């Protein structure tokens, strides 16, 4: 429980307070939630309009609270579709002030276009799972499905 | 490292 116990700190201390999807061409925000989605053991929903498939670039911008200190903040993100790891992600933020809150901005570089999935084959079949760690420490595994409106 | 959203 050693490693649990502080995991299970962290986690109670831990909060997204928002985040966004920011069109990198046009500056225009695409997507706003307020929802703690690093909160898990729920099946998280999201809907995001269709049009982000078309950005060249999303700026992604996650603002989040932690009482905890983290040494090394960071997440992994897995896109499963019905069920297949189609890509993984991996952000660093690193260290973690305790009582702090922090805005975490990452540009996320969309394909090809012609390797780009058609909304009406990726809507309600996307799931992304985040895992929230400290270094080598699993704090919260959380997911989301995504719906293209 | 590109996404297919
Ligand atoms: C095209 C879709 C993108 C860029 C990913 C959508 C993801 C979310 C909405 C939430 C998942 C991420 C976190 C919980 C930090």
């Amino acid at each position: 429980s050693a490693k649990d116990e502080r995991a299970r700190e962290i986690l109670r201390g831990f909060k997204l307070n928002w985040m966004n999807l920011r069109d990198a061409e046009t500056g225009k925000i695409l997507w706003q939630g307020t929802e703690d989605l690093s909160v898990p053991g729920v099946e998280h929903e999201a809907r995001v309009p269709k049009k982000i498939l078309k950005c060249k670039a999303v700026s992604r911008e996650l603002n989040f609270s932690s009482t905890e200190q983290m040494e090394k903040f960071r997440l992994e993100q897995k896109v499963y579709f019905k069920g297949q790891c189609l890509e993984e992600w991996f952000f660093e933020f690193g260290f973690v002030i305790p009582n702090s809150t922090n805005t975490w901005q990452s540009l996320i570089e969309a394909a090809p276009e012609s390797q780009m999935m058609p909304a009406s084959v990726l809507t309600g079949n996307v799931i992304i799972e985040t895992k929230f760690f400290d270094d080598d420490l699993l704090v919260s595994t959380s997911r989301v499905r995504l719906f293209y409106v | 490292s590109k996404t297919k959203c």
